[PDB]
């Protein structure tokens, strides 16, 4: 039971790590939504000089 | 003198300046126009400078 408490203990110390490198990740998807927000710049940009 | 003649050179001096000042106006119109194009381009580089 001891080499088994150390195993999941691991194991969900490993589960701790995805769980707030997802986190990360989830505030990096929250920039690949500015990304679309600057492709829509150009989008507005190309836009500015069809209007121009 | 025995018919004016002249009286028409006069009334063409005066078809002279009002094409001119039609052709001035014209000329405050593109100028007017640019702006135009220099205030609508910034609306659009403000909407790309918000993506960026």
């Amino acid at each position: 039971a001891k080499q088994e408490s150390t195993e999941y203990r691991r194991q969900v110390q490993s589960l701790t790590c995805e769980v707030d490198a997802l986190k990360g990740t989830n505030e990096s998807l929250e920039r690949q939504m500015r990304e679309m927000e600057e492709n829509f710049a150009v989008e507005a940009a190309n836009y500015q000089d069809t209007i121009g | 003198v025995s018919k004016p003649d002249l009286t028409a050179a006069l009334r063409d001096v005066r078809q002279q300046y009002e094409s001119v000042a039609a052709k001035n106006l014209q000329e405050a119109e593109e100028w007017y126009k640019s702006k135009f194009a220099d205030l609508s381009e910034a609306a659009n580089r403000n909407n790309d400078a918000l993506r960026q």
